[PDB]
């Protein structure tokens, strides 16, 4: 007979619930990307892609 | 079954007099009726004093402070016995110092030694010859 | 596998999966590739053995592959004194609570996951822990059945049992069940001793059902010589004998120590008349029947079948409307017995409820028609064989037959019922009527009923 | 957005009110004791000892 | 015998439990059963069991409440009662004496789309059960006087249906589920039409419906297959054959009609709430899966299970029982799966105190919806073991005969124990989730609440809460409050 410990049942239930809730992480990420998009653009092209060095002659 | 328990179990049921005004006719419910719900913090705040205590055959006597010394047992013995012995040897040493004299002494000595080493290295840094 | 994990991450059916094909196969046709074996029923063989100690083992051989049934019967409410009245009820209310080898939660989980069932039922002079489960789960289940049926009660078990017994008493009082009326009937019949102790136990002694009293009860009454273990559906007797031996072998033999013994029960012709202000009046009139040993017991059953099926309905319920309900009670005990009627009807005509009822019983003493006897015997056969067809009830009655008659008699119940004749039933009922009546009445106007002497004269 | 608000609120309320009611004649022995002895008022504490005494 | 000792645990590979596709050794064997079809269309099924002490013969006729009309409502009950009133060969006294002499166990049950007459007798007079039962259902004469005499009995039986509160709630669930079909009308008939049935109506009902193609006669217990087959060919072989020209009312599909009925009757001290989804039919692929679901969401009573035996409700392998243990006043719960030819109803019936009305209302909806997303293996194995024990526990001749007759009627086949075990054992967590989302997730409901509705009157309509209750963990807000 299958007599799992209640520790395991609790762990598996919480694992499933965590899986369910993680699906909204992308949702909130998209919401905060559409919102505050200028901030994301500034971050991307200031830290990950630093500007070029040289300056115009004028 | 049409019975309250459905014929399978007994239900510990109670109709609280709270949310009611009249127990009968136009007569009002007792002001402190709700206190009859025993074992509920909502009934009274006194239930928060929930220490375990049961006793039989016990009689206690307490006298009014109006028939007692204002400062009882103060300097009852000599100054030496009441202060030097009772307080500085049985209340301070026996309780406080006798418990932390060793660890605190060791910590103080170690800290002093290491601070002295630190200062010596600092002096070596600052001064030459 | 990875494919199953993927198809479960997204809740989409896997069409190619063989399990999907099996589960979605059309019900009209069998699943492709599977064709179970066919087998015929076999005659049941019963075998009985005894261990070095007094424990006995009974096995009913497999008749067709099915779930294995197991049980433990203890001859131990008649063995309850005023000190420990209601112990058996507390045991029943917490029959799953053991603390020696397995826990309450864990053995309940064993019951739940095995898919089978585990029940505990007690009467006067008998307790029975039965269980049914699959073969591969039998071993573990038996470990639960033995411990729960033989382990001394624990403090937590007694603490829970006190609360559950109080709740049971409250429910019984609230519902006014016929069990309480029968408790009063037995009290007046035997006198608060032996068979007179209430089946649910005295309410004043409920608070005294601590683990100490339960352990005293078990030590005094539970002994190896009064323990029967039973199996039904086991291919080999010796396998179950070994399974039992691995558990009940530890129990020491009780030989050489003064046994508790059961005092011979005495019959008392008392009467009880309770004013309850009930819109309905309940009367019960009983007499001393024969014990299990006497061969007339079957006849008495027929007499009951002559009342609860054919006569009592037509003569009382159909003709008269104030008769709420009438029935015939027939209890058998190792040393005594009880037989009679229990009726309930309108209070305002309580007297009319009594007289007529007696006449009906007296009519049985007058004689039985051939057609009525045949109908009653057919109904009794139908009921008995319906009970026997189910394996669990068959096993329970097998245990009780072995513990009472030392052999198995349920295999020839039909022949015994056939052998009954109208003359035997009439003579048995006439002899029973001569005994001192036991009369109980609860109702609004029970204060106005014929005196006990008048009751006897009418019965005469 | 006004039309979608209308659909969400007013048409929905009109749909929820499409109820069929039926009243029968119960003449069994049971007495309406629950009506006679029943009812709870959340503000009863404001009426107890103050009003209609 | 079996290889090695029978109590062996060798096959329990999956941590003390059998693998997914495996079945117990006991269920690997099936009792012999033979099914034959006659010229009339009558189907004779026999599943002998020599060791059994009784023999049961069950006649299932597909005639039922479905084949009635508003003007002929309740005629099925009249047929049920008039069958035993008399016939050309036998009088009322004659049939009563014959029934008494043999086994007096004659259970007659009339339900929507079917009527069953099950007679239990001794093995040595099984033929007498057949020849009698074939006669009574065939040559019974319906007199006008007799039909008039029994009107009071039928009317009273139509009023006492409220005694079995579960039965009445199921009748109301059928009513509310099919509001545009006669399949929703009560099985006891319309009260005021039960005094209008006459001899002509009964004769028409028993001539249109009681035809050979609608008869399935099953035999179980200690019955000789050849002798029973010959006796049934002699008896039921003369039944009139079905005529395609005749018109049978109510032959269209009873489309499911979601709704919420509130039978507000204070003074009842208790509340009966039934919540049902639409379920597959007898011939749907997901027929055994829904039975497995029923056994997942099993029965419950406060006198048993977690109601009285456990330290805490959480410490067990049943979520529904975990929820019900925490509700002291919710006394009874049972899950019903009712499959029919075209549709089905799968749901839960609760009986409990009205203070927990919002719990019983929203409990069964949640648990099933939860299985649409996640179901633990412990619950799967519990349901599997329960199903195996149920399959092995059908040992009484009457019940097994009735089940055989119903299976032959609705499938034209006797489903062996081994096949059912193989079908239901193959179920897995993923398959369970997919079936649940097909049948339970975000689906419509049929709800009935009979009893004190003071606390349920507000929100007694199909509002947002009702529609969002079929979502696991979404819309469970109203269950956990109170
Ligand atoms: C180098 C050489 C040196 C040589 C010299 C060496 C000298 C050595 C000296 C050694 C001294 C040892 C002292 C031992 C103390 C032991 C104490 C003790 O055991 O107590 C228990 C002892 C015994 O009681 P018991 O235990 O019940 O035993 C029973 C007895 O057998 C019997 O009990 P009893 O009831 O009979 O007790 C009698 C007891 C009394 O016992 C009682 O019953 C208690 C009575 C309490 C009364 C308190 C005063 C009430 C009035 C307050 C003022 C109100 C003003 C309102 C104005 C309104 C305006 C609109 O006697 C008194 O009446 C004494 C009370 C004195 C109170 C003083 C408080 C300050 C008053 C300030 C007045 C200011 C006026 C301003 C006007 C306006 C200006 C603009 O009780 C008392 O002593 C109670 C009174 C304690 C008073 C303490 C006052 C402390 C003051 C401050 C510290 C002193 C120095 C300050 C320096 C300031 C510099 C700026
Ligand atoms: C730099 C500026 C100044 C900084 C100051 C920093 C001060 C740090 C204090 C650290 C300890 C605090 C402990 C708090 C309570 C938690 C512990 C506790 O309860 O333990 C259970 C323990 C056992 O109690 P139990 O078993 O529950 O029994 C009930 C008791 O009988 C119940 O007890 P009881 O009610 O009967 O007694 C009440 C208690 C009342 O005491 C208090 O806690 C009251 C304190 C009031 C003032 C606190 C704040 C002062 C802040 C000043 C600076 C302010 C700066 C910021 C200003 C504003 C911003 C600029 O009175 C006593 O018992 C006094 C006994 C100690 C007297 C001295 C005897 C030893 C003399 C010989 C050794 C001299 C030093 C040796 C150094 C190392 C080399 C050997 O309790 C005690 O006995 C402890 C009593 C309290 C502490 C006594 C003083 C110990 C100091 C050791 C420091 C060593 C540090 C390392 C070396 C440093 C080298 C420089
Ligand atoms: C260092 C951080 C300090 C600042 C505080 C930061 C707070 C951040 C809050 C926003 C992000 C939350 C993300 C997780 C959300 C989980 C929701 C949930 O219920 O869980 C689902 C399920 C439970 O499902 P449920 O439906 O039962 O949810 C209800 C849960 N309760 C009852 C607790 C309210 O739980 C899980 O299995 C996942 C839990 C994830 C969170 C675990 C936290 C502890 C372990 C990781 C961190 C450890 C270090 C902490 C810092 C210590 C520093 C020394
Ligand atoms: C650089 C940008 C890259 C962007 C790439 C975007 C591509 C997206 C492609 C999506 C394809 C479709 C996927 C469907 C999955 C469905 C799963 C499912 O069944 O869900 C049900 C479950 C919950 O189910 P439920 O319980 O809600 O309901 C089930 C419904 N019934 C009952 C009917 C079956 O949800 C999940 O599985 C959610 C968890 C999985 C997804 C988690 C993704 C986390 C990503 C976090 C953001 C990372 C950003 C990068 C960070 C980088 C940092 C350096």
């Amino acid at each position: 007979m299958y007599l799992p410990t209640f520790y395991k049942l609790f762990h598996e239930t919480n694992a499933f619930r965590l899986k369910r809730y993680v699906g909204y992480g992308p949702l909130l990420l998209t919401w905060s990307i559409w919102t505050l998009y200028p901030a994301l653009y500034n971050m991307i092209y200031s830290d990950f892609i630093p500007p070029e060095r040289g300056v115009p002659k004028r | 079954m049409n019975v309250t328990g459905a014929g399978l179990t007994h239900v510990k049921d109670f109709h609280s007099d709270e949310m009611r005004v009249f127990r009968g006719g136009l007569r009002h419910i007792a002001d402190k009726q709700g206190n009859l719900i025993y074992g509920s913090v909502n009934s009274s705040v006194r239930y928060y004093h929930d220490k375990m205590s049961y006793e039989r055959g016990f009689i206690q006597h307490s006298r009014s402070p109006s028939n007692q010394f204002i400062n009882f047992h103060f300097m009852l013995g000599g100054f030496r016995t009441y202060v030097l012995e009772r307080f500085f040897k049985q209340v301070w040493y026996r309780r406080n110092i006798r418990t932390f004299w060793f660890p605190v002494l060791i910590s103080y000595t170690s800290g002093c030694i290491t601070m002295r080493m630190y200062d010596n290295n600092c002096y070596d840094y600052f001064y030459f010859s | 596998s990875v494919r199953k994990a993927f198809y479960d991450f997204i809740y989409k059916d896997d069409k190619s999966a063989e399990t999907y094909k099996v589960t979605t196969a059309d019900p009209r046709t069998p699943v492709q590739g599977f064709r179970g074996q066919t087998a015929e029923d076999v005659a049941a063989k019963y075998e009985v053995t005894k261990l070095a100690n007094g424990v006995t083992i009974i096995t009913e051989s497999q008749t067709f592959p099915s779930q294995v049934d197991m049980g433990i019967l203890l001859d131990v409410t008649r063995d309850e004194t005023n000190e420990t009245s209601g112990s058996l009820l507390s045991i029943k209310n917490t029959y799953l609570k053991t603390v020696l080898n397995t826990n309450e939660t864990i053995n309940y989980g064993v019951v739940q996951q095995s898919g089978g069932s585990f029940e505990m039922e007690y009467d006067q002079e008998t307790a029975y822990f039965k269980a049914n489960c699959l073969a591969h789960d039998a071993t573990d289940v038996f470990s639960m059945v033995a411990d729960c049926a033989l382990e001394p009660r624990s403090t937590v078990a007694a603490s829970v049992g006190v609360e559950k017994n109080q709740n049971t008493h409250k429910l019984e009082s609230y519902l006014k069940t016929g069990e309480l009326f029968n408790e009063s009937v037995f009290k007046t019949a035997y006198g608060l001793k032996g068979l007179g102790l209430p089946l649910k136990g005295l309410r004043g002694n409920v608070k005294n059902l601590s683990s100490y009293t339960l352990q005293k009860f078990q030590l005094e009454n539970i002994t190896p010589n009064r323990i029967f273990v039973c199996a039904a559906g086991v291919e080999s007797h010796q396998e179950f004998v070994d399974l039992v031996q691995t558990k009940l072998a530890q129990i020491p033999s009780a030989e050489g120590q003064k046994t508790h013994q059961r005092e011979k029960s005495e019959y008392l012709g008392g009467e009880v008349r309770n004013l309850t202000e009930e819109s309905n009046v309940t009367l019960a009139l009983l007499f001393q029947s024969v014990p299990w040993s006497s061969a007339d017991i079957v006849a008495f059953n027929v007499a009951a079948a002559l009342l609860n099926n054919l006569r009592l309905k037509k003569n009382l319920l159909q003709k008269y409307a104030y008769f709420d309900q009438a029935e015939a009670l027939n209890f058998h005990f190792t040393d005594s017995g009880l037989f009679g009627l229990r009726t309930s009807g309108s209070a305002d005509r309580a007297k009319d409820i009594l007289n007529h009822s007696i006449a009906e019983l007296k009519a049985i003493a007058s004689g039985v028609n051939a057609d009525e006897l045949l109908t009653a015997k057919a109904a009794l056969k139908n009921s008995v064989l319906s009970a026997l067809e189910r394996q669990t009830d068959r096993l329970e009655e097998t245990v009780k037959n072995v513990r009472t008659f030392n052999k198995i008699q349920h295999t020839d119940y039909v022949k015994q019922i056939d052998s009954v004749t109208a003359d035997q039933v009439a003579k048995a009922v006439a002899k029973v009527l001569t005994s001192n009546p036991t009369f109980v009445a609860q109702g609004s106007q029970v204060n106005a009923l014929p005196t006990y002497d008048a009751i006897r004269n009418l019965l005469k | 957005i006004l039309p979608f608000k209308y659909f969400k609120t007013k048409a929905y309320y009109r749909n929820l009110l499409s109820l069929r009611w039926e009243m029968y004649a119960v003449r069994d022995g049971v007495y309406y004791n629950h009506f006679k002895y029943g009812g709870y008022n959340s503000r009863a504490y404001q009426f107890r000892g103050y009003f209609w005494a | 015998k079996s290889e090695r000792l029978q109590f062996s645990k060798a096959r329990l590979t999956d941590f003390g439990e059998l693998p997914q596709g495996e079945i117990p050794t006991a269920l690997q064997y099936d009792r012999p059963c033979r099914v034959e079809t006659l010229a009339n269309g009558v189907r004779l099924a026999v599943e002998p069991s020599s060791v059994s002490p009784l023999a049961a013969v069950s006649v299932v006729v597909r005639a039922g409440t479905r084949q009635e009309t508003l003007e002929t409502s309740g005629v099925a009950q009249f047929v049920q009662r008039l069958v035993l009133r008399g016939t050309s060969k036998r009088n009322r006294e004659q049939i009563e004496k014959e029934l008494a002499l043999l086994g007096g166990n004659l259970k007659v049950q009339v339900g929507r789309e079917t009527t069953t007459y099950t007679l239990s007798v001794l093995p040595e007079n099984v033929e007498k059960a057949v020849d009698f039962l074939g006669d009574i259902l065939q040559n019974s004469v319906f007199n006008k006087q007799q039909v008039e005499a029994e009107k009071e009995a039928v009317y009273n039986n139509a009023l006492s249906a409220q005694n079995d509160q579960q039965g009445l709630l199921l009748e109301n669930i059928h009513f509310t589920a099919y509001r545009d079909h006669y399949f929703g009308q009560p099985t006891h008939g319309i009260r005021e039409n039960l005094h209008n049935i006459t001899d002509e109506v009964v004769k028409n009902f028993v001539k249109t419906n009681y035809v050979g193609s609608n008869f399935v006669v099953a035999a179980a217990g200690n019955v000789n297959s050849q002798a029973f087959l010959q006796a049934a060919e002699k008896a039921f072989g003369t039944v009139a054959q079905k005529d395609a020209t005749t018109f049978v009312p109510n032959t269209e599909k009873p489309y499911f009609t979601p709704s919420y009925m509130t039978i507000r009757d204070d003074e009842m001290h208790n509340l009966n709430v039934g919540v049902f989804f639409e379920a597959p039919s007898w011939t749907d692929p997901d027929f055994f899966t829904i039975n497995f679901f029923q056994r997942i969401l099993g029965e419950y009573q406060a006198d048993k299970y977690t109601g009285q035996h456990l330290n805490t409700s959480d410490r067990q392998y049943s979520l529904i029982h975990k929820e019900l243990g925490n509700l002291p006043d919710v006394t009874i719960h049972k899950t019903h799966y009712l499959p029919y030819s075209d549709t089905g109803l799968f749901g839960s019936y609760f009986y409990g105190n009205e203070i927990f009305g919002n719990q019983m209302l929203f409990l069964s909806q949640m648990i099933l919806s939860e299985y649409a997303s996640y179901i633990n293996q412990a619950e799967i194995y519990r349901a599997r073991a329960k199903y195996f024990n149920e399959l092995l526990a059908e040992q009484n001749s009457a019940d097994i005969a009735s089940s055989i007759a119903t299976q032959v009627t609705y499938l034209n086949r006797r489903v062996p124990r081994s096949e059912v075990a193989k079908r239901i054992s193959s179920l897995d967590s993923g398959l369970i989730n997919r079936a649940a989302t097909r049948w339970f997730w975000d689906k419509e409901l049929a709800i009935v609440t009979w009893g004190p509705s003071h606390g349920l009157i507000a929100g007694s309509h199909y509002n947002r809460s009702i529609k969002r209750s079929t979502l696991g963990w979404y819309g469970n807000t109203h269950y956990y409050i109170v």
